DNA sequence: TTTTTTTTTTT
């Protein structure tokens, strides 16, 4: 039997479940059809290997479906089932690849949607070393730190290497007393039979409009290991799997002023939620008529302005980036600049922009360049990308032009001709890129354009600004009564 | 950006003002460029009309006593 | 220091010589004078040194996976 | 050399243990051997029993309950694991906790002297600020490092408390243990901070607050804004820094709303349909199936201002509320209406918003030049135990999903005024500062009261003269009522005979029909429906938007804030 | 070395 009076976790860690365990597993590593009568994990490890990875995904319901008894010893003590898969899944490559041992001799197998989809307020002690599927976005990333992972240090007295001790994520590991000549002390670490590992720890916190329904949003941590490590980055949406460990701090202790332990989550397979052939494309293109077809896809909801969706869908795609051979620089990017009176759906204009087209940013005009920022976790005084630079290669969406600062006038300017910022700060002194096209609304003076005077003096913006935009549409308006129904209507 | 001729600018780590240098103490010798010769501010005109007269820029302000010799040549053009 | 040498400071004895190692790594003192637990100091007079510069280098710009800021080291 | 039998403590278990099974509800059928059935599936872990019950049952122990609530807290829990052996699929190391409620006599934060400590007590409050949730360590599994033996059972009082005797002859190490965390018992444990309700405050004072400890299933129970109504025990809690000095905490056991709308248990119609007592749904349905309710709750809600009918109506369908809907693309519609008021002085405008802001529950009251930016949206603050900035919410935020009585709107500074724009435009606010990035909600709908600039309203010009706002402010209101004080005499009859008769016959000549208990009700009820457009009635929204523009038509006449 | 609130000198 597969299933005695003891503890689950106590269960799988005695020799017998051990090696029943390990053997099972290669059965159904070895052995499972989808359908089709292909061994999926005869392709897939094979796919793993042509690009040296080192992370076997497991998608849980098949696991389920072969195998009965171990999907549900799983998520009762997974912090050694996932050490035996790995195990198993290692002498199974080693077969399908006996040369594979030059390439990173150990084997992460992940886990894939748990059908146990959860919120990030809802986890209690419950759910202390259980394996947990979670969703929210990520909101911070210190940089790829290296941790010990089978340390080893050297005596100050005799020459000898102590022992290979494992390093566990709560707390440092402890030397004894040297075998050799029994000299007790500061040992150091040996730098060069020490094994290292990367290391990241990332603040997740729950989704904007999810779950926040009338509270604030809670967040926790994340520890991102070996493979993980710059798997999304400030601003994805992702969804860990992972052990919910907890460890004791001393800290939190001395201001609840009860014995209060800190939890993290180990993360187990992180998989982000967000956006990511021709021979149709061919005759759709060759249609010689795709102007009039295409125009009316853009602005999908807003009735009108096929003039001024002319002009944007002229920006969207671009135009082309030529490098002129006399070394004068000629841009590549159409910059737009809408105006008129309030109530003419500019904001949406923008908004929309913001959705069909790729690795968009957007920013109000009421945090354009990078700046100095002590870090949530690192504690360090680092420095942080503004938002001229997210937009590095796509779109910059500025909302309320006017209300720009003179610092970001002088500063919006530069980047325009130049295309290059330089950053002097308090930081450090570097020159970085920003290659992108600016998409901004501005407002008309008096809470009316008015047609009298030239667009120079409605818009009340800098005058060798204008010039620097190539596209100069005015939005404008008139009591017309056949389009009332029009819009009304609609 | 900071302007043409001097300014005294109240610093935020300092809380205090300290003084900038701009464009015609950087320029030695050299030769600076402008254009639309009504737009400069006009503290900053009244500056750089000085700066032509002396040569010079010394700005006796708040906590600022200094001297910064522009050496530089305008060429101007007017609307 | 490259190579340096230090000396007790109750009973004066000296242990001298002593070699630094490169890069960015300290020495450990002993406290066993062979006198008080850590009785050494260091004599200024003798001890050779060199020049060190720490610089900072940022990645090259054409190779950013261009979603944020360039790492350095 | 055994230890001794605290007596007092054990033969209230016992009585305790005796009550839980013998005591029925009105036919038979023990009422604590059912609710006791749904503290099996996993994630229950509090039994709730009423105290007025085990007043009947029994009253020799109440007194021992009310006086040593501290003393025989961790036996009414262990006679609580012995009653629920009777199931057998529980996980033998899983404990309970029993949380009382329904407690006769109430007290004040301000009463809560230190000759309360250790017993039994009731406190009413608002909920200021809501820590994150964590794990307490109530009884450590010491894994003894020499021996391999295994310490167990160990107390914590408010540190970690290391315990240092072995049961072994032979324990190298009565300094040294690591224990596990496994096996160990833990406890979730919240803590959030409570201010002095409204109602109590003497005069000339600033309110007092105080830090309660949820420690339960009840974790999540109180969230900031809201008016609960804990009972616990007061205890005192050391300085473990040094481990005097002492500062008083409360620790609750239970925590309930403090006046519920519906009496039944505290989100549909028929959800609520099912708590509404006979008379409540049978009074319900006259007031739906009245005819003349649209000048019934009118002359109700406002029942001492003379005149001004057509801002009554508007505060009303402010009151409802509209749909709100959520487009496919992500964006969202604003459901809910907004309402500014300018007028001449003394017109009865502060008078409507302190109709409102006493009538509803859950809105807010502030003025304009008292206030700030960060006090009204969202702020950071800098928590130096965590040392950490974390979020404050504003006054836009505890009176979500409510009103917000903002009177005297246009004293408020200019910059003060763009971040209010912000949250009324997107229905958000966003946060970025220090170290803190997020977008929160606020569905509240405002009411705003300003003055025209230099005292009276001009009726020559348009508004953007006439008032100190911004310009998209403005825009994002969507109903105007402009009082004037049109010198006349007829109703300088009227409003003197309503104030002098209001000031006669004080609480009475107010005959208002639908009490304002009953109106709370029947606006929770009617707010649940999510009324549609039939044609017709999309023709005629057409059709008037086409009469409205065409009456700014050029020529004949003018109007003011252009259609 | 960060917010937020409040007073007084300065461009
Ligand atoms: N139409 C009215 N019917 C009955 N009482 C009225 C009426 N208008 C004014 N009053 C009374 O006169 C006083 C009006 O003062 P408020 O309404 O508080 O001031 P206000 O209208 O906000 O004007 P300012 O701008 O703030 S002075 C209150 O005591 C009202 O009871
Ligand atoms: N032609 C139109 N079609 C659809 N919606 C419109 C149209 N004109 C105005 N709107 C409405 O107006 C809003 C846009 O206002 P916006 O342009 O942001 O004002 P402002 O320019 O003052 O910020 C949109 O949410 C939209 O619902
Ligand atoms: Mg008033
Ligand atoms: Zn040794
Ligand atoms: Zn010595
Ligand atoms: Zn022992």
């Amino acid at each position: 039997e597969d299933l005695k009076g003891h503890s689950v976790r106590e269960w799988v860690s005695m020799a017998g479940p051990r090696l029943e365990i390990h053997h099972r597993f290669k059965n159904f590593l070895r052995t499972h059809v989808d359908s089709h009568g292909h061994n999926v994990f005869k392709e897939r490890i094979s796919d793993m290997c042509k690009e040296n990875r080192e992370s076997l995904v497991v998608n849980y319901e098949d696991l389920a479906a072969r195998e009965h008894v171990l999907a549900y010893f799983l998520p009762e003590a997974p912090a050694e089932l996932l050490q035996i898969f790995d195990e198993a899944a290692l002498e199974v490559v080693l077969a399908m690849y006996p040369k594979y041992d030059r390439i990173t001799n150990h084997i992460h197998v992940r886990i894939s949607h748990l059908p146990l989809v959860e919120e990030l307020r809802s986890l209690r002690q419950l759910h202390l070393n259980q394996l947990i599927r979670t969703s929210g976005v990520v909101t911070s990333c210190t940089g790829v730190l290296p941790q010990l992972s089978m340390v080893k240090y050297n005596c100050n007295k005799c020459n000898f290497v102590l022992g290979p001790f494992c390093q566990s994520q709560n707390q440092e590991v402890k030397p004894g007393s040297c075998p050799e000549c029994q000299s007790a002390g500061p040992f150091e670490v040996n730098m060069e039979e020490t094994i290292y590992q990367n290391y990241q720890r990332i603040r997740i916190q729950e989704s904007p409009g999810k779950v926040a329904a009338g509270r604030l949003p809670r967040s926790k941590d994340a520890i991102l290991l070996a493979d993980l490590v710059d798997s999304c980055k400030p601003g994805d949406e992702i969804e860990l799997t992972g052990i919910y460990h907890n460890n004791y701090d001393g800290s939190l202790n001395t201001a609840n002023g009860f014995p209060v332990f800190a939890t993290v989550i180990l993360a187990n397979h992180v998989a982000k939620k967000d956006n990511k052939d021709v021979k149709m494309i061919t005759s759709l293109s060759k249609d010689q008529q795709i102007g009039e077809k295409i125009f009316a896809s853009i602005a999908p909801s807003i009735y009108g302005h096929e003039d001024i969706k002319r002009g944007l869908a002229l920006a969207l795609f671009g135009g082309e980036p030529k490098n002129p051979g006399g070394k004068h620089k000629v841009r590549g990017d159409i910059n737009v600049l809408l105006c008129g009176d309030p109530g003419t759906a500019k904001s949406q204009f923008l908004k929309y922009i913001e959705k069909v087209s790729s690795r968009a940013i957007f920013t109000t005009g009421q945090g354009l360049t990078a700046y100095v920022q002590r870090h949530p976790v690192s504690r360090e005084w680092t420095l942080e990308a503004g938002a001229l630079v997210l937009a590095d290669r796509g779109v910059c969406l500025i909302d309320e032009f006017d209300k720009m600062n003179d610092q970001d006038r002088t500063s919006i300017h530069e980047a325009m001709e130049q295309q290059s910022i330089s950053i002097s700060k308090a930081g450090i002194v570097t020159s970085l890129q920003a290659r992108c096209t600016v998409i901004a609304a501005a407002n008309p003076i008096g809470g009316r354009y008015d047609p009298s005077l030239t667009f120079s003096e409605n818009v009340d913006l800098t005058e060798p600004i204008i010039s620097r935009f190539d596209i100069l549409c005015v939005v404008r308006d008139t009591v017309d009564p056949v389009q009332d129904e029009m819009l009304a209507r609609f | 950006a900071a302007g043409l001729t001097a300014s005294v600018m109240r610093d935020p780590s300092s809380r205090n003002f300290i003084m900038e240098g701009g464009a015609m103490v950087l320029a030695d010798g050299g030769v600076v460029c402008i254009d639309e010769f009504d737009k400069m501010r006009e503290d900053d005109r009244v500056a750089i009309h000085e700066a032509m007269e002396q040569q010079t820029i010394s700005i006796a302000k708040a906590g600022i006593t200094t001297t910064l010799n522009s050496r530089c040549s305008v060429l101007a053009a007017a609307n | 220091a490259t190579r340096i040498s230090i000396q007790c400071r109750s009973c004066r004895n000296t242990l001298t010589n002593i070699a630094m190692r490169p890069g960015l790594e300290g020495y450990a003192l002993p406290r066993k004078c062979n006198c008080p637990l850590d009785p050494y100091f260091i004599m200024p007079d003798k001890c050779k040194c060199v020049d060190f510069q720490t610089l900072k280098l940022q990645e090259l710009p054409d190779a950013v996976p261009h979603g944020e800021m360039p790492r350095h080291m | 050399h055994l230890e001794v039998r605290d007596e007092v403590a054990e033969k209230c278990q016992k009585l305790f243990l005796d009550f839980l099974e013998e005591f029925q509800s009105s036919d038979g059928e023990i009422k604590y051997l059912q609710l006791a059935e749904e503290l099996i599936r996993p994630e229950r872990n509090t039994l709730v029993v009423s105290f007025v019950d085990l007043e009947q049952f029994n009253q020799q122990l109440s007194t021992t309950i009310q006086e040593e609530f501290y003393r025989v807290y961790p036996y009414l829990c262990r006679a609580l694991k012995t009653f629920v052996k009777d199931r057998k699929e529980i996980p033998l190391a899983k404990d309970f906790y029993v949380a009382f409620q329904d407690l006769p006599t109430r007290h004040k934060i301000r009463e809560l002297t230190s000759s309360r400590i250790g017993l039994l007590t009731r406190i009413s409050g608002q909920v200021v600020r809501t820590h994150p949730v964590h794990p307490e360590l109530v009884s450590g599994t010491f894994l003894c490092l020499d021996c391999q033996t295994v310490i167990r059972d160990v107390e914590q009082q408010f540190k970690y408390t290391q315990p240092n005797i072995c049961r072994n002859p032979v324990c190298a190490n009565r300094r040294r243990f690591l224990l596990d965390t496994n096996k160990s018992r833990f406890v979730d444990f919240q803590k959030v901070r409570i201010q002095e309700t409204q109602a109590e405050l003497p005069r000339g004072s600033i309110p007092r607050s105080l830090e309660v400890i949820l420690r339960a299933e009840a974790v999540e129970s109180a969230q900031a804004g809201d008016k609960c109504d804990f009972t616990g025990t007061l205890i005192v809690v050391p300085d473990v820094s040094k481990l005097l000095s002492y500062r008083l905490v409360f620790l609750a056991c239970c925590v309930a709303p403090t006046n519920p709308r519906f009496g039944g248990k505290e989100q549909t119609a028929e959800s609520i349909k099912n708590q509404m007592t006979v008379k409540e749904w049978e009074k319900v349905f006259e007031m739906s199936q009245d005819k003349n309710l649209y000048h019934n709750l009118c002359t109700s809600l406002f029942p001492t201002i003379h005149g001004n009918d057509e801002v009554k109506r508007g505060v009303l369908l402010m009151l409802f509320g509209g749909v709100p809907k959520t487009t496919g693309e992500g964006t969202s519609l604003r459901g809910d209406i907004n309402v500014c008021i300018v007028g001449d002085p003394s017109t009865a405008k502060s008078q409507f918003l302190k109709h409102v802001e006493e009538f509803s529950p859950r809105a807010v009251y502030t003025s304009g030049k008292a206030s700030s930016a960060a006090g009204l949206t969202a702020a950071v603050v800098r928590d130096e135990e965590s040392h950490e900035f974390v979020i404050e919410a504003g006054a836009l935020m505890l009176a979500d999903n409510g009103v917000c009585c903002i009177d005297e709107f246009d004293k408020m500074d200019v910059r003060d005024q763009v971040a209010i724009h912000e949250a009324m435009e997107q229905q958000t606010i966003s946060i970025t500062k220090a170290g803190v990035k997020a977008t929160l909600n606020a569905r509240t709908s405002i009411l705003a009261a300003a003055n025209p600039i230099s005292g009276h309203y001009d009726r020559s010009k348009s508004l953007k003269q006439n008032i100190n706002l911004s310009a998209p402010i403005m825009s994002r209101f969507d109903l105007f009522f402009i009082l004037v004080d049109e010198c006349n005499e007829v109703t300088d009859y009227a409003i003197a005979r309503r104030i002098v008769d209001l000031h006669s016959r004080i609480e009475e000549s107010i005959d208002r029909v639908y009490s304002l208990d009953d109106i709370r009700r029947y606006l929770l009820f009617a707010r649940q429906f999510k009324p549609k457009i039939s044609k017709e009635s999309e023709d005629f929204i057409v059709e008037q938007y086409k009469h409205l523009r065409q009456r700014d038509g050029s020529g004949v006449t003018k109007s003011s804030w252009r259609i």
